[PDB]
């Protein structure tokens, strides 16, 4: 549970602005990080837990 | 015979100590293998630190890194066709082995 | 010897059994470590199977590699002040187990 | 005759009590100079005086004065690499000295 | 069976204290005094060495350390810790010299 | 009667065991020591294979070797764990021959 609420409070983050850039521009992205390399986010994701 | 022949079974327990040894060397490159692939490629969240705390045996911890590594990398459908179910939570043993080395492929053919 | 002698003899074998497991897979990632660190920090003149066929024990191949990467990475002065002398000849056992970990930890201080 | 050499034992065995009472004061001398560590390093809150207030013994105000001492200045990597645990609330003893001999190395490199 | 190993140690101990005085004795005090011949005479394992040990006394501790520490000249009746006394004394003195 | 199978598996491991020392035995130390004229002379299969055991043991380990291993300079009683071990010496000799 305690992994899961600081999983929670990063998405909260994310969330709000992304809600902003929602509002001002139309879209918002949101990256869930994994453990993985910065070449690996090419490669799609089966099943993982978010970093 | 009598002293030389005491002396030679106690060589036979050298025998039996390699062996043993050896076994434990078998088990060194396995789980640490296991080991690697979990740490290298899976959250902090699943360190074995936390899984004991957590209270887990070691076994439990190493087929938990070898279940959450195959559904990283290896593919449902090739799940569904090695271990003929989706399913992964009674399929540990010898097909969780080929499991783990088809993953290890799969990660060495991405790098 | 009553039921509740045998219910704690039980347990008790149970858990010593258990204990000894634990032991082996220590051991396990123990011999994990010493090849990766001799493969990954160390030249390939110290590898296992040269070292076996100059004829040395397993354990001795353990504590050449471990002092090697401790020379490697860890300082002459912090040396000198954790195992209160220059020479690690004589230092193998808990002492070189801190003069590892700090070479694990200077490496990556070092990436 | 048999007496004087029995008696020479004993006064050899009194000597090596008066040894022992040298090795109590070296020990002394230890205390101070983890006293003098905990001045340096440590909080005004860590003080002999308000910890004997609070009602601790002398080892124990020692102890939590070396387990301070290592999760400042020894990093968590090497505290857990040394320990094989993370916690040091039941690490006292000869793995503590050691863990405060890599302190006092730390705060020597650190300067 | 442990109190036999124990035994056997103890054997083990008093078999090298023997080697160490035999390989100093030969070298320091003479022929006329090895084991062979001092068999052959008719002594015992143990008087041998105490004999040796004697000697060892007689060649290195001076007779003013052998009157005042042992309280007698003569070694001959002396025998015990204190003869342990006089041989450390004299394996201090070949030490020195 | 799979007792009997593994009785027969250490009947052949046995059988190649005595043909390869008759091998390199009649290649290495002469023909009178041959299985038929020993057989001729009398001697049991066993007793044959031990004395040639023996013979290459005196060959090819020197007999300070021999008495190292064996304990004693002959090898007319050493037969045994002490026997296979001088016979593995014998081969390590002829192997770096």
């Amino acid at each position: 549970e305690v992994e899961l609420a600081r999983l929670k409070v990063q998405l909260k983050n994310a969330l709000l602005n992304c809600i902003i850039s929602y509002r001002f521009h139309g879209i918002g992205y949101v990256l869930v990080k994994t453990k993985d390399t910065l070449i690996d986010l090419e490669q799609p994701v089966n099943i993982e837990l978010p970093i | 015979l009598s002293i030389n022949e005491r002396i030679t079974k106690e060589l036979a327990e050298v025998e039996e100590r390699e062996r043993i040894e050896k076994q434990l060397l078998l088990e060194a490159e396995r789980i640490n293998e296991i080991d690697t692939l979990a740490k290298a490629h899976l959250s902090n969240h699943f360190n074995k630190e936390v899984l004991l705390a957590k209270g887990y045996t070691l076994k439990d911890i190493m087929q938990a890194q070898r279940r959450e590594l195959v559904r990283k990398f290896v593919p449902i459908e090739q799940i569904k066709a090695i271990a003929k179910v989706s399913d992964i939570s009674h399929i540990d043993g010898e097909i969780l082995e080929q499991l783990v080395s088809l993953a290890k492929v799969n990660i060495k053919l991405r790098k």
